């Protein structure tokens, strides 16, 4: 790295800084004095202060990067937005009074959930025993469940079965499907804990 | 003459009855099958070699039994496609007759190279020009590297001295092609002090060449015995009828372990000749089989009568594994 090890990352966060001095406690006053003798890090091109500012969105868009073409991803990552905001007002404007109130037109909000719904509690590891290998289940810890349910969605929209059909039209429609507890994404999730049941008496390996 | 070896237990063994229906997928010679064409005559019998010599042979004993006997030709794996056009998939074959090794008309004849005593070609191979590109065992020592022939002779052969082995058979050939029997079997005696051409004994205790496992190693891998007698197994199992009567034939341990371990659903990659000891220490690192498809009809193997044994010493090592398909 560039940054010599007495550069500290920086925080990007309005409020963090307007909050008043009294609500402040004696270890938060010490850190707020402390890192004004720091260096800081120069703030990445990624994140801003922005209130439109989502950090999930922002780590989707980069793994679905293809060789530094950021500008490709995003436009990727806006269709695919604009594209379940839409199918949203289509099922809203079509339905009862009643069920209008069930139907979510946000696509953060669906966004998040479908991933949510996405993330595996436990998987598992190749483990070998003897000349032979057998998979092992293991807790899996929040950095990864995240991480996996993000690499199985967009692995499922790159998947070839898909023919023809653009990527922001795939995503938003497997989102919508996760969303709703449906769909391949859902599946891998549910094979992959039901895996990890089956191997419940290989936890001691 | 080479007389059916265990011939009685073999056919007290699967019992050939009228309206059985029995497969034999190494007529060879055919001792065995005419054997079990004897004791039923209603029987109905399939017959099979990897020696096109031996399916003729069967074709021109077709004559003595028109139907009872079908001849066919070919190799294990290729047995199940031979038999599912006829369209046998199920078979529901009472018994397969899976005798193992050489034929004793294929080492009888000096022309097919199996016999180191006799000078014919190098060729130890069953095929009989069925497959012409098929290597022979002098293509398989003309090429190979020291490290791979060694691993055959080690593997195949049973042989302690094969990098000792393998070696002279390495130089042997730059200096001139290996092409005949005679001309290997002296190559395999150089490596050694010229005493050591008869040192080794059999179990039978009586003096053996010290190619004997050269011969037999190369027979093995230029046939691939040993993978095909898997796939052999597999396929008569297949094919072999619920509640009918398998008999085997192991010559050697090598295909007696497969024999062995596929009756027993033992893994094949388990290590050799474990002890009680070993088998206690194996599972106590783990501490920190399925169910048999098969009923061995003997629970230990046979092997031949001693007075037999010096009658035909060739079939002294014949190991009979019976069971019956669950
Ligand atoms: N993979 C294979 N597939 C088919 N036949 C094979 C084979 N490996 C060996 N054989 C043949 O099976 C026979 C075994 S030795 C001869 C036994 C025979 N019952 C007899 O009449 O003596 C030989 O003819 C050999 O060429």
């Amino acid at each position: 790295s560039r940054y010599s090890p007495e550069f500290k990352d920086p925080l990007i966060d309005k409020e963090y800084y307007r909050k008043p001095v009294e609500e402040l406690t004696e270890e938060e006053k010490y850190v707020r004095e402390l890192k004004k003798t720091q260096l800081i890090k120069a703030a990445p091109a990624g994140k801003t202060s922005s209130v439109f500012e989502d950090p999930v969105i922002s780590k989707f868009t980069n793994m679905m990067m293809i060789g530094g073409n950021k500008v490709l991803a995003r436009s990727l990552m806006i269709q695919t937005l604009e594209a379940v905001k839409r199918k949203q007002f289509e099922k809203y404007h079509a339905a009862s009074a009643e069920e209008q109130a069930t139907i979510e037109r946000n696509p953060y909000t669906i966004f998040h959930q479908a991933l949510k719904n996405c993330e595996p509690m436990i998987g598992l590891v190749p483990i070998l025993k003897g000349g032979r290998f057998y998979q092992v289940p293991v807790p899996l810890p929040d950095r990864r469940r995240r991480f996996l349910a993000m690499k199985w969605m967009i692995t499922e929209c790159r998947d070839k079965k898909h023919q023809r059909t653009l990527m922001p039209e795939k995503l938003s429609h497997k989102l919508l499907e996760a969303f709703h507890n449906q769909g391949p994404v859902i599946k891998r999730k549910h094979d992959l804990h039901k895996m990890a049941e089956a191997n419940r008496a290989l936890a001691h390996y | 003459l080479h007389i059916p070896v265990m011939v009685d237990e073999v056919v007290h063994c699967l019992s050939p009855q009228k309206g059985q229906i029995f497969l034999d997928m190494t007529f060879g010679s055919g001792g065995h099958t005419k054997a079990i064409l004897q004791k039923e005559s209603d029987i109905v019998l399939y017959a099979l070699d990897r020696d096109p010599t031996a399916y003729a042979l069967a074709e021109h004993l077709s004559e003595l039994y028109p139907k009872q006997i079908r001849a066919m030709l070919g190799q294990f794996s290729q047995a199940e496609a031979l038999l599912m056009k006829a369209g046998v998939q199920p078979g529901t074959f009472d018994g397969v007759l899976m005798d193992l090794g050489c034929s004793s008309m294929q080492l009888d004849t000096p022309e097919r190279g199996f016999s180191l005593r006799k000078d014919g070609p190098l060729d130890m191979r069953m095929d009989g020009g069925r497959y012409p590109d098929m290597p022979t065992a002098a293509d398989v020592v003309n090429a190979l590297d020291q490290q791979a022939l060694a691993s055959i002779l080690r593997t195949y052969g049973e042989e302690k001295h094969a990098k000792k082995i393998a070696s002279a058979i390495v130089q042997a050939r730059s200096i001139y092609p290996i092409t005949r029997t005679q001309q290997l079997a002296s190559i395999v005696a150089g490596a050694f002090p010229p005493s050591a051409i008869y040192t080794r004994k059999d179990l039978l205790q009586r003096s053996t060449h010290i190619a004997t496992k050269t011969f037999q190693a190369l027979r093995i891998f230029v046939n691939n015995e040993l993978n095909e007698l898997y796939t052999g197994l597999k396929t008569a199992q297949k094919f072999l009828r619920p509640g009918g009567r398998l008999v085997a034939l192991s010559f050697h341990s090598l295909e007696d372990r497969i024999v062995k371990r596929f009756l027993l659903g033992i893994s094949m990659t388990e290590r050799f000749n474990l002890s009680v000891r070993q088998q206690v220490m194996k599972t106590s690192q783990l501490g920190s089989r399925a169910p048999l498809m098969w009923e061995l009809i003997h629970k230990k193997v046979l092997s031949p009568q001693d007075q037999d044994v010096q009658d035909n010493p060739r079939g002294r090592s014949a190991k009979l594994r019976a069971a019956i398909k669950l």
